[PDB]
């Protein structure tokens, strides 16, 4: 506060690293500075203090290109860390690291701003007990339930409808829990960011003429590393506002988390720090910790993060994913093979995992059903091999009943999403947690052993299954009746 | 680096080996299924041979 | 009416001045520049603009002042029709296909006229009678001259008589 | 020095000259040895950062111009039979015909121990050859 408007002069410029000299003393670290001299620059220049070289000289990282920058150029402190707008006015809008609307859709008109860097919640602010997050999706809420204050790794590239799942989660969370969502594109392709924005406007999650339920914060590849290493924190700050001020269960999507690690690695190298194993920065654990720890469930609200993870060189022991996995409370694997099987959402139930899959957290009935489903699916795989070895008839009555129920389960885990009510034409479903548990519990026992297999395909709940079966039966009867006429 | 690629070449060979052995499994699978009829149809020709 | 773009921004719908500029062009390649200029000005072409462009192509002397190898008026117009049909979501009307047929008959390409006929028959609901007759006039004149197809195609060639160069 | 002699024969004498070099790698190796003492940070593997530029300047001089022609045959040492090494790899783009020898071929009694699956030639086109 006492350093608001303090004046300094540029002393050194080496790439994206700039040293500033203040006669009155360098401001505190992580402080934001603005270069007043815009002589020939097409964009404003802002620097972030990262180190102190002496009582008067301070090193800083430029968020934009340092072209046309001369020594002794004037610089003015902003009075604190980078400030980002927070509120309900940011919904449906696109921002950058500096919290400037890049959608060219008029002024934001915010009422408040918050610093990018904020301490994580104290031990006394943590939630009393773990709670489940009902996503409205049968597979996620049964075999790998999400947790409030949890970080979930969405393994699996594109071509598997990853964006569709993200949009569905954004819609369902607001629909059920009344919580908003913040998407953070870190080191993301500009083309894909444009496509995502168009899809969101098409699905009405971002209603220009109405009320939106999602914020976007994009730090693209073309931006220097100083921006890609702070865009996530800016988005996280926006979510923190809703978590604390409004007390909601917010969502924070990150695409990807690896790019965040890569950006900090580049920044550390520019400063001249000695890299650690595999060339990563020595502060790899601290950098992630200062971010993930801010993502937790407090007494006021919660922030559940869905982070898209990338494994470099397909090496799961690499320090980046290895350090990341330690902070993940759940895994969601998206596979093309499943999508090519016609199962959307394309999720491999046996490849996923979750830590709240324990009776001490979820209801005992939920745990028992989920384990039974997993066991049946595992047995179904071995029976697939056996029938291939000899044949279907070679299996026992018991095993042949288990190969029928399993196929129904695989078909029943698919679901039509309301986000695709337009481009697919099928009405979406939002299956409740209790409904899913009961539906699967009945199916495992064998109550629905007469329903046709296809009645479970792309349906929500058990009532939908019955309705589809009746329609299929009616259609079959009509066709048979018509055939008898001719 | 050669040392790294030495392992890569070594792992490359094992991959082809798995595929070929997989092919053998299928070939023998067909002949196993074809010859599985004897199980049903045996045990009656040799009665007075006993 | 207050048309909007992909991102929900308003668009300019006053294409009349640009159409007048198109009618002033002499070589039809210059007409493409006008379409580019209006696109930059946030004034996308309408169906009328494309029809005016087709008229310029049919009525223009050549693509440019200097001759261009393998230049074809028919190809340019068809490409323009593809642009408006797929990349702009505009359905060509009878006038658009009418200009195409006029070019085909004028250029003597009677076979392409046959294809355009059936396009007009199934899309425009009717093909001008004079153009159909004038197209067959080229076909029957060509048949009389013996030039139904290129001569080298009708020459018999055995297995080893095909020179692949 | 030798290249300068060939250039003179090419330009002044206008003759078609042969230029044999053995081994061109030692030129790169020697510059790496002195690079450390010149205050230059080593690059990957341990070669000098100027590996590509220094070799390029020399190689471009070894060419046939409108005045005369130089047929150049250069022997390249692939350290530890690692053709991924920076020096052998950097020399591949400065050649019109590459002959890659393999130790396994030699161990089988085949000489010259050429691996035809790795060799290449620019004139392997029907327009040039029959």
């Amino acid at each position: 506060a006492d350093h608001k408007g303090r004046v300094g002069h540029v002393s050194q410029v080496i790439g994206a690293v700039v040293d500033v000299h203040f006669a009155d003393g360098v401001p505190p670290v992580l402080t934001a500075l603005d270069v007043v001299d815009k002589l020939g620059r097409d964009e404003p220049l802002t620097l972030e203090i990262v180190q102190h070289l002496d009582a008067h000289t301070g090193r800083c990282i430029a968020m934009q290109t340092t072209d046309l920058l001369k020594l002794k150029a004037k610089v003015v402190s902003t009075g604190g860390n980078i400030s980002v707008p927070v509120g309900r006015e940011t919904l449906g809008r696109i921002f950058n690291v500096l919290g400037d609307a890049i959608d060219q859709r008029g002024p934001v008109g915010e009422k408040l701003r918050m610093p990018i860097h904020a301490v994580a919640p104290k031990l006394a602010d943590q939630a009393a007990e773990d709670a489940v997050l009902t996503t409205g999706i049968k597979v996620i809420d049964l075999i790998l339930p999400y947790c409030k204050g949890g970080k979930i790794g969405l393994f699996g590239g594109a071509g598997v409808g990853k964006t569709v799942i993200i949009m569905e989660l954004i819609n369902n969370v607001a629909k059920g829990h009344g919580g908003f969502s913040v998407f953070a594109g870190v080191g993301e392709r500009t083309r894909e960011g444009t496509d995502l924005y168009l899809e969101m406007m098409q699905s009405k999650v971002i209603d220009l003429k109405g009320e939106s339920k999602c914020v976007l914060v994009y730090g693209q590849m073309n931006e220097p590393p100083g921006a890609r290493a702070r865009v996530a924190q800016s988005a996280l700050t926006m979510a923190e506002y809703f978590r604390d001020v409004e007390g909601q269960d917010v969502l924070l999507f990150i695409d990807n988390i690896f790019r965040f690690t890569q950006a900090n690695s580049e920044v550390s190298a520019l400063l001249g720090r000695i890299p650690a194993a595999v060339g990563y920065q020595p502060t790899l654990a601290e950098d992630l910790g200062q971010l993930q720890e801010r993502i937790t469930s407090t007494t006021k609200g919660s922030i559940t993060s869905v982070q898209a993870v990338y494994v470099p060189a397909d090496d799961i022991t690499d320090p980046a994913p290895a350090t990341t996995f330690s902070h993940l409370d759940a895994t969601t694997v998206l596979d093309r093979a499943v999508a090519e099987s016609g199962i959307y959402p394309a999720v491999n139930p046996l490849e996923c995992a979750s830590r709240i899959m324990d009776p001490d957290v979820i209801s005992v009935d939920h745990y028992n059903v989920a384990q039974d489903v997993v066991q049946m699916l595992t047995k179904y795989r071995e029976l697939q091999d056996i029938i291939a070895v000899l044949g279907i008839d070679e299996l026992s009555e018991e095993d042949k009943l288990i190969v029928d129920r399993a196929r129904k389960l695989v078909k029943f885990l698919s679901q039509p999403f309301q986000v695709a009510e337009v481009f697919t034409g099928m009405t979406g479903h939002y299956v409740q947690l209790d409904d899913t548990i009961d539906s699967f519990s009945g199916l495992l026992m064998g109550t629905y052993d007469q329903v046709p297999e296809m009645a479970f395909y792309m349906v929500g709940g058990i009532n939908s299954v019955l309705e589809k079966a009746k329609k299929m039966a009616e259609e079959a009867a009509e066709l048979e009746k018509m055939r008898r006429a001719r | 680096s050669g040392k790294l690629r030495l392992y890569k070449e070594k792992l490359e060979g094992y991959n082809r080996f798995y595929s070929i052995v997989k092919t053998i499994k299928m070939v023998t699978l067909a002949k196993y299924r074809a010859a599985q009829g004897r199980i049903r149809t045996r045990d009656f020709s040799l009665r007075y041979t006993e | 009416a207050k048309k909007y773009d992909l991102f929900g921004y308003e668009v300019d719908t006053n294409t009349a001045p640009w159409i007048e500029k198109i009618k002033k062009c002499k070589y039809y390649d210059e007409a493409g520049e006008v379409l580019v200029n209006m696109n930059v000005s946030n004034c996308p072409p309408d169906i009328a603009t494309y029809n005016a462009t087709l008229q310029c192509i049919y009525q223009s002397p050549s693509k440019q002042s200097t001759p261009v190898d393998n230049e074809s008026k028919f190809c340019a117009m068809m490409d323009l029709l593809e642009e408006m049909q797929h990349r702009n979501r505009l359905k060509p009307n009878e006038e658009s296909w009418t200009w195409v047929m006029k070019e085909c008959v004028k250029s003597g390409q009677f076979r392409l006229g046959y294809c355009i006929q059936q396009v007009m028959e199934t899309e425009c609901k009717g093909c001008p009678a004079d153009l159909v007759k004038a197209n067959e006039a080229n076909a029957q004149k060509a048949k009389t001259e013996g030039k139904e197809h290129p001569g080298h195609l009708s020459q018999q060639a055995g297995l080893f008589d095909v020179k692949v160069e």
